[PDB]
């Protein structure tokens, strides 16, 4: 005798095959619930028949009508005699149902999109300054090497090269093969000198400070952030534990998270954890959905892994698996689940299933290649011409 | 012969650079809350907008106040009034055009060598005081979101790069009739 | 059997919930006094109305009728009982009225326009070093280049004084010269003023990027004594209150010059309402200044859009103190309240849920504007060069 | 009337009061275990006397009598009737006795001696720059010296390629030599390089006080397949425990190969308690190692003399629960106590108040052993240009 | 007819003059309070006899007898008619007499011991590195010098003299008047041009390490800080107002506090004030007396003033002068307080009793010229030096 | 003449300083926890106590071990090796010995002007152990309470100078000699 098996479409537990029109059937269904419930039967000896919640919604009680919704729903009424799905485990489900033992664990976590990297170019060595610094330098430079050609030559080895020459290496502080005897030349060169020394001085300085800095500032960091800031809305998923959480908590900081979400316009209760992940991801940085942990550390691993968790989780709980009162498949569930947790079989899942796919891979450290290979490129460049030159020089000497 | 041509056609090339930098309007290419902020090209004396409810129309700045007026004679009220005054570009254009009429006179009095030596100090003079307009420009607009630069910009620039490339071939040519002279 | 309670809504002391019109009774007025109040009456045991008064004033007395106004008059003249509220305790309204003991700490205090941030000035470089460095490096300068003169013109083994202050300058910015001592002595003067360059200008060279990129607010009064002396700067106070009293009962010289002022400043500087002072502050381009209490000023700073700041100290402390009428057997009781709340920590719980928790208000690229001012130095001293080499070609040609 | 309540002194779960001899009733036992007991006995309403296990063992089976030990025989054999402990859920347990929902999580763990601090070692230097950047740099010096080299050589206006990687050298330095160029395509090669220098040094020495005086902390071993590798360390586990249990009956290949160490390696590493695993560590100059649940881990590290750490993350993810004789009345009600303390949040502030309650545990000059290696350097160069002189003078000398 | 005042001996609000056997009566005692009180009755119209409490106890009550001790017993059984003392407000002591408004505000507050102040001398850049790297520089420099005299010279102008200036440039950055043109002298050049580069660079960034670095740490720094700590023992002044108040608190952090205090071996109260203050001044920092922020103001102002505030006041109070309930000087008392404080009165004592004795008067700031005094003083030594070996040299070639 | 004299002398003043240090006890100031911690005046070789229980009986010391004993082979290991052998201040004694030799050996054979040369050789490198020897003294002694140094640390700082300047001194002779051979 088939047992039906009450499911829900959530990511990465269960998901739909690509191309599931032509599939048809549990070979239609693919994630970590399914290998769980095959192992279970598997270990107990029967044969199961998925079936999806029609409502979508994990389960709750209408507190008017008393009536069980959602997949805690059809497992009261008799509809189906098994919930694989991801029903985290309270005391009000406790009562009508008879959970399993957990076979995975979680919290109450925050989710943001994710914010801009600003990461570092080749040309990283240019940030403590200004492009607008740097290229009045290079006017500066032309301007003064010119005015010591001029004051030291009209009525001496400072011609026009031999000036931008010294002045060069001036700034670079590698020294002369000659220095000004005149008054003129030496107020230039001075002043020239005096300007390197504070320019080189606040580069420096500036650089220390960059490399000694880290973009960590986190919006939030906390659950009283939230509570605090209001430009930014947080709300969670209709007919989910955690809005009875929320509820029923007698804390300060979840009785004024629970008064803002009850009493929030537009609301911010969603439909769907996928709504709430688009609302976040489409919202510039103004919502700031609610979840368990492993659905939020999942899609931040998951292309375009543009969402970011933050915080600690704010209490413990776990995922179980469940069963009508008084059902005699309560007792032999238990005993599997243990063995899979015992024989390393829930923890090949968890990875498989979380970490395999890797879509993407996101206290001194020393330097990246990547940090300077600007210079590097700049530097052949330069050789590069240095070879062209002396080429070009070679044909007007010979001719 | 030749060199005393490319010096005169080289200063006039500035001088026109120069002042069609000071006259043109399309230095900065930033957005203000000025007009129905929005994407504006401005300049050195008026400020115009673009793709916006007026979509040409525009007139000049306020520079002195900045709708601020406050903070008189403090170090930064000064350089309000070299920026509105622009008084340093302008210069720069000044010297230029004397700096070419000396050297067109050189070609009238062959034997008064000097006048092409004041001629490339000029050049070199408005050198500086066109590198001096453009940080007082830049440090002015500081009183962050995106912006960027012109063609008038860099006509400017090129104006500043060729009288100083006059000035060294004025001053050669000066070291060169002075040798001749012996 | 319920008992008149006056307020005025000075927030965040009291003040008008969110779509009060669907709100009816004593749930209408939220804040720090209604809370107060609350507690009062529960110890206490009666029941409160609150109330808030026409007139809107806090109070005071008109020296040609004798007559109180406000919350004064109101307990006086029987048209309440008591006033759990912001006012402040003086002897004026002790002669008249039963004051508690003080439930919150104040002072008058100055309240300005926050000024826009003082970018950092032309020669922010010679800020890392005190300006008597500088002068003691300047000397230094000098007298190492005069005794390597005398050395090396009294006993050589060449370093004249223009050439012994270049080589001295080199030294100084670690540009080498040309040319270098041959002597002991010399060699000896120059190996103390390299390592003293090295010592300098590593100091220097640590502590350059705060001061480049650091912006000081400063305001044009720092203190009271600063307001008096300014008169362009207009100061006014509350019409009826304890301030303008407290000036106008005053025989310190400061508050008494003050007092003057205020009586013949026109137009009137003083206001109606806490709110009225507030934006004339914010909408006078730091041309007016607003005498009140601390608190005030400390929930408005903490509060956006945080255009505002509070200079100086306390000029006169006191305290905010329930009344009630002369006779009154709730004026026994409320102290007591007041003391039990006191050491229970309640005060405080409320000072910071109301003020604390209402708060609303990196390595950055050098700017050119930063260090503008030696491009000018740089410039200017090209033009200075210049000239120098045209006054030597003149003298020469001559 | 009163339940029969077993636990076992494993702190900070269960642990009795100082000066305890003056102590009666249940008073005398404080801890995380002995609370939990107390709110679960208070929402079912039942009444507990605390017992502790003469045996003072956990819990575990005779693979030969089909015997139960510690708490599990006890509540099988009807010698009580609950255990708020923590004893840790297992499938063999299960099938025996009825366990309650976790109410703490936990992993096994490894624990060893805290290695002394790595004073920073010799080479030191070349830590703020990757390995790669060194070799690129030579690489760069040995190409600009080249290209110097061709060019002075091809098109002169003397640089030979000695005193090309000279002069390469000393602009690295910041040292200017006696030659520059005069030609100006060698200008422009050093012109970059200069350039170059300019950033490399001033990256270098941006970041260079860090890599000097940090001590960094670093374990033999830092998993359990190193752990499992390096056979001279020992390893070893409580005698009676989930752990053992787990070990045994475990079927991966490195649990397996632990088991069979264990089963082996004699003297037996198996200990009778915690503490006493816990003394072996610290009394074993780093050469032992003790396998246990990550809570006991998290306690102790926190705890002085915090002469120990754990290394690692957590083999395997288990849970502390609750458990009861089967059939028993109270099982059913201890889950929805269990639950109902999850949701208040009750235990999370008891882990807190037991675990971070109890926690226990700068600019310095440089040190002469930070920087001895350049000075060996320094030495071994000068020995090297002695000898390099000899021969030369013998060379000559034929 | 006179009235009785009862005070206590506590510095400063009554204090013994000098010489005070030779003097007698009012005349003799000096305080705050003294001036206070004579401040009081000349805006009464009354004349007043100072007296002391014998006991020296502020006030209290045994609940075992149900009898007061100290100013407040004096007060209440008739045996002085007024208490001009620093009597803080209590509920308690407020039943039974009746307190006037306050006129000085305190708190409760943290007094520990002044730490070393590690204060920097005029050779403080010498800080960044060991005087045993310095040393060990000046034997490697000769070392260098006399091994490149060595290579250069045995079969040139690296003479031993000139090789000394060679390297003392290299090491300042200064450049060389000449360079080694051999392999081994060229050797010996870039080993010490390598060696002068780390160091250099090593003294750099520990110096903008130092100079961005301040000694700001506190011990305790908070109400828990002492909680947590067992190290350093604190406690109150025995029959005083906050012994109460941690008696009767009812918050966690207070609650520990009573618990410790109450079960403190040795016993941490204290008989008086000074005793707490010298325990903590001979505690070698294990003693932290808790007091009001007045007292411990003026310590940390009156020499040695090696004490020091830490923390903000836990509560907030004020002093408050009294008299026995049912008398009628409480009615004008209360005025004439008032009446001080809006005539700047109490300001003027306040500033006058704690400021103007100033035994002693203890972001990024510019440098001083006593930071680098030294490096000048060598200058001058070097500069004098020089002039004397001129002087020597002069002698040398006259002869 | 006299300036090889001069040498002789000073090379084996700097042997006996150098030796004395080597065998003297007073290298190091510094309390410990080797004497009921207390005032101890150590050296390179065995630790003495003072003003203590002993009041004059001191032992050796176990450098490699230092009551660790652990980390073999890990670089630190041959720094603790180096120290207890001291083997770079004997050497640095061993070379002022055999250069002190050469140059009395040099009276004996003035023609051979190489003698003397293989000694300031000798006397350099002795100063390179010796500067070595007291760097590895002091790295080692790290593995913080007050400190100081005694008369012995001195003493092998006297040797180092005096070889530094007998090198000189040698390699000038040698410098005069092979000039007057011409
Ligand atoms: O009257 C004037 C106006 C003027 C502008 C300049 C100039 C130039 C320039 C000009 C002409 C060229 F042919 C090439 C470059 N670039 N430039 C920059 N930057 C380069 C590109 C920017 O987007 C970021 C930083 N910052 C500040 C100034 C500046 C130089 C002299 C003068 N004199
Ligand atoms: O075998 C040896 C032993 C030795 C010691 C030294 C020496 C000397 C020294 C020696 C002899 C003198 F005549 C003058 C100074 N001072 N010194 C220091 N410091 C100076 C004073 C200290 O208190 C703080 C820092 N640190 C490390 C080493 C050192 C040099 C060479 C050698 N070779
Ligand atoms: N409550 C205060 C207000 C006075 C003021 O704001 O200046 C009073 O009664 O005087
Ligand atoms: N309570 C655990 C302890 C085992 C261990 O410490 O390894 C058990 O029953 O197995």
């Amino acid at each position: 005798r088939t047992y039906i098996v009450t499911t829900i479409l959530e990511d990465p537990y269960v998901m739909l095959k690509k191309n599931a029109n032509q599939f048809e059937g549990n070979d239609r269904y693919e994630g970590y619930c399914v290998e769980l419930a095959a192992e279970i039967a598997k270990h107990v000896g029967y044969s199961y028949r998925l079936e999806i919640v029609s409502d979508g919604k994990y389960g709750a009680r209408d507190p008017d009508t008393k009536a069980w919704n959602g997949m805690v729903g059809e497992l009261v009424y008799g509809r189906a005699d098994v919930a694989v799905a991801p029903l985290t485990i309270t005391l009000v489900r406790e009562e009508v149902i008879d959970f399993s033992k957990p076979f995975m664990s979680l919290g109450i976590s925050i989710m943001i999109k994710k914010p801009q990297k600003s990461k570092p170019g080749v040309f990283s060595f240019l940030d403590p300054l200004a492009y607008e610094i740097w290229m009045c330098i290079v006017f500066a430079y032309i301007g003064v090497s010119v005015v010591l050609f001029l004051v030291s030559r009209f009525s001496n080895e400072f011609g026009i090269f031999n000036s931008l020459w010294f002045s060069l290496g001036a700034f670079m502080q590698q020294g002369c093969d000659i220095s000004p005897r005149s008054l003129s030349g030496r107020i230039v060169g001075g002043v020239w000198w005096f300007f390197t020394l504070i320019i080189i001085s606040s580069y420096t300085a500036n650089l220390a400070a960059f490399l000694t800095v880290e973009r960590m500032v986190s919006p939030i960091e906390s659950a009283e952030d939230l509570a605090k800031q209001t430009e930014i809305a947080y709300g969670t998923l209709e007919a989910g534990s955690t809005k009875e959480f929320f509820r029923r908590s007698k804390i300060a900081v979840f009785e004024k998270m629970w008064t803002y979400m009850k009493s929030a316009e537009p609301s911010v209760f969603v439909r769907t954890t996928e709504e709430g992940m688009i609302r976040v991801r489409k919202s510039k940085g103004k919502y700031a959905y609610l979840l368990e942990s492993t659905m939020n550390e999942y899609i931040e691993q998951r292309k375009p892994c543009d969402t970011m968790k933050v915080g600690g989780n704010l209490d413990s709980k776990g995922y179980g698996i469940a069963t009508p009162k008084g059902s005699a498949l309560r007792g032999p569930v238990n005993l599997a689940v243990l063995k899979l947790s015992e024989q390393g079989v829930l923890d090949k899942l968890k990875s498989k299933w979380w970490y395999d796919k890797g879509e993407c891979g996101s206290k001194t450290s020393a330097l990246s290649l990547s940090n300077v290979a600007g210079v590097f490129y700049i530097l052949i460049g330069g050789l590069g011409l240095a070879m062209l030159v002396a080429l070009i020089e070679f044909c007007y000497k010979s001719r | 012969g030749v060199q005393v041509l490319l010096t005169t056609i080289g200063a006039f090339a500035a001088f026109g650079l120069m002042t069609i930098a000071i006259s043109t309007d399309y230095w900065l290419y930033t957005r203000a809350l000025i007009c129905n902020g929005g994407l504006t090209h401005s300049g050195l004396w008026r400020i115009c907008c673009l793709e916006g409810l007026k979509r040409g129309v525009c007139v000049k700045i306020n520079h002195f106040p900045e709708d601020t007026d406050y903070d008189h004679d403090s170090a930064e009220y000064l350089l309000r009034v070299v920026r509105a005054s622009s008084i340093f570009p302008i210069l720069s254009a000044i010297l230029l055009l004397l700096g070419g009429v000396c050297v067109a006179a050189s070609r009238v009095y062959k034997s008064k060598r000097n006048i092409i030596l004041g001629a490339g100090i000029l050049f070199v003079a408005a050198g500086l005081s066109n590198i001096i307009g453009v940080i007082v420009y830049i440090s002015a607009n500081a009183g962050k979101n995106h912006y960027s630069y012109g063609w008038s910009f860099y006509f400017g620039g090129l104006s500043f790069i060729l009288a100083e490339v006059i000035g060294v071939l004025a001053v050669n040519i000066y070291i060169e009739r002075s040798r001749e002279a012996h | 059997k319920t008992v008149v309670v006056t307020t005025i809504l000075e927030s965040p002391y009291v003040m008008m919930k969110k779509n009060h019109e669907m709100l009816e009774g004593n749930e209408r007025y939220e804040g720090y006094c209604v809370d107060l109040a609350a507690e009062i009456a529960k110890h206490c045991g009666f029941k409160y109305k609150l109330t808030i008064v026409g007139d809107g004033k806090y109070g005071a007395r008109d020296a040609d009728t004798k007559i109180w106004n406000g919350m004064v008059g109101e307990l006086v003249y029987g048209k309440a009982d008591i006033a759990i509220a912001p006012l402040t305790i003086t002897l004026v309204r002790e002669e008249v009225i039963d004051f508690s003991k003080p439930f919150m700490s104040l002072g008058i205090s100055i309240m300005i326009k926050k000024p826009q941030k003082s970018k950092p000035g032309v020669f922010s470089f010679l800020d890392p070093l005190a300006y008597e460095i500088w002068m003691c490096i300047v000397f230094a300068y000098i007298g190492v280049s005069v005794v390597l003169f005398l050395v090396s013109r009294f006993s050589p083994y060449e370093f004249g004084i223009f050439n012994s202050l270049w080589f001295s300058l080199g030294a100084f910015m670690r540009q080498g010269c040309d040319i270098s001592p041959r002597s002991l002595s010399g060699r000896i003067v120059g190996g103390v003023w390299w390592f003293f360059t090295l010592i300098i200008i590593s100091s220097y060279t640590a502590n350059l990027a705060a001061f480049l990129t650091v912006e000081r607010m400063v305001s044009p009064i720092e203190s009271a004594e600063d307001l008096s002396k300014q008169t362009e700067i207009a100061y006014g106070t509350l019409d009826s209150g304890s301030t303008k009293e407290f000036f106008r009962r005053s025989k310190i010289a400061v508050f008494d010059k003050m007092w003057t002022y205020m009586r013949s400043a026109e137009p009137s500087v003083f206001v109606r309402t806490t709110a009225e002072g507030v934006a004339r502050v914010r909408k006078s381009k730091g041309k007016y200044a607003y005498l009140l209490e601390s608190t005030m000023n400390e929930y408005i700073e903490q509060r956006k859009p945080c255009d505002t700041m509070k200079v100086g100290g306390n000029l006169d402390s006191k305290g905010y103190g329930i009344a009630t009428p002369k006779g009154s057997s709730l004026g026994t009781p409320v102290n007591l309240a007041v003391l039990k709340l006191s050491e229970q920590g309640v005060l405080d719980k409320l000072k910071n849920k109301w003020w604390y928790d209402k708060g609303e208000c990196k390595t950055s690229a050098l700017s050119l504007s930063n260090v503008a001012g030696v491009f000018y130095i740089l410039v200017g001293g090209l033009g200075l060069a210049m000239l120098v080499a045209l006054i030597e070609f003149c003298y020469k040609s001559r």
